[PDB]
């Protein structure tokens, strides 16, 4: 995940699958995913998942609103974000398709509120970006985790 | 999808 700088260089703007945002202020990084996780399939705020844009870069987290159907816009610069995490304990998104995806989860506080942070929870989605590498490295150069 | 893209920030890295 050094050698990850490939993908903050560029700035990849891919497309993921939006679930839902979970409030996870008070949790920790790992645990911020599960409450949004767990509460997005316990209470299911959201009931049909959709594609939407999403840009990585070493400045920031951007989500993008492709077709602005839900509720989309942007996410949160470096300043913002706090941690990053492809799940919680491994848990997968069942589509009404039936296929499942990881679902990972994003931490960063929100402009006007600094004491706080949230949790938007996104499915995986676009196989040039695995999930499970595009958070691992975002937390490694964005807070500078790396090794 | 397939491609991997990389046009939006100034290539940073922390």
């Amino acid at each position: 995940m050094s050698t990850a700088a490939d993908l903050l260089r560029q700035g990849a703007a891919c497309s993921v699958l939006y679930l839902t945002s979970v409030e996870t202020e008070s949790l920790t990084g790992p645990q911020a995913v599960a409450r949004a996780s767990s509460a997005a399939l316990s209470c299911s705020p959201r009931p049909t998942p959709a594609v939407v844009h999403f840009k990585v870069s070493a400045q920031g987290i951007t989500l993008t609103d492709n077709q602005r159907k839900l509720f989309f816009r942007r996410h949160y610069p470096v300043n913002s974000i706090t941690f990053s995490s492809t799940d919680p304990q491994d848990r997968r998104w069942t589509n009404p398709d039936g296929t499942t995806s990881k679902i990972f989860g994003f931490v960063a506080k929100k402009p006007g509120s600094p004491w706080e942070n949230v949790c938007h929870l996104f499915a995986e989605l676009d196989p040039d970006q695995p999930a499970g590498a595009i958070v691992t490295f975002i937390t490694k150069v964005l807070l500078g985790q790396r090794k | 999808e397939d491609h991997k893209p990389g046009t939006f920030p100034k290539a940073l890295t922390n």
